[PDB]
């Protein structure tokens, strides 16, 4: 995963929830 | 591994139901109360993840020409590498499984239904074998469920 796609999605999914909690 | 077989059965089922498009009729009997709750949560969040990142997801499944069992062991590694930055959170975690699901669909699509179980094991093996103490500090699957309560 040369471009950190999964990490970055992981962190986005974490961000959206964080802002929902 | 007490609370690993509970992770294994969660990921296998979500992934099998995704591949087969229909929900399984047998009760999830080795995860109990804790593990069935998170499956309900996982179905909810992982389907959104899949739906939200369908293009990103599709882009990656392409690059990883995914066929045999070694491609699966290889993907396992990619996933290990996600957490190298020192950060662990459920977003990551769930995203990893959602991608499992996505890939598993593809696998059944390309007549490799039986690579779906090796895929589930690695994902489980990745997390639990590499992030044992993070997972534990969150009351495990209970933390997952409280994170995504909403």
């Amino acid at each position: 995963d040369e471009c950190a796609q999964l990490r970055r999605i992981g962190d986005k999914v974490n961000l959206r929830q964080k802002l929902l909690n | 591994d007490d609370l690993y077989r509970q992770s294994l059965e969660i990921i296998s089922r979500y992934l099998r139901e995704q591949a087969t498009g229909s929900k399984d009729s047998k009760p999830l009997g080795e995860a109990g109360a804790a593990g069935r709750r998170a499956l309900e949560t996982l179905r909810r969040v992982g389907d959104g993840v899949q739906r939200n990142h369908e293009t990103a997801f599709q882009g990656m499944l392409r690059k990883l020409d995914i066929k045999n069992e070694d491609d699966v062991k290889s993907l396992s590694r990619v996933m290990i590498h996600v957490f190298s930055d020192g950060v662990t959170n459920w977003g990551r975690i769930v995203t990893l499984i959602s991608f499992g699901a996505f890939v598993a669909k593809h696998l059944k699509t390309i007549n490799q239904e039986s690579c779906i179980e090796p895929l589930a094991e690695s994902i489980t093996d990745v997390l639990v074998r590499t992030k044992r103490d993070w997972l534990v500090k969150q009351r495990g699957w209970d933390g997952f469920v409280e994170f995504f309560h909403v």
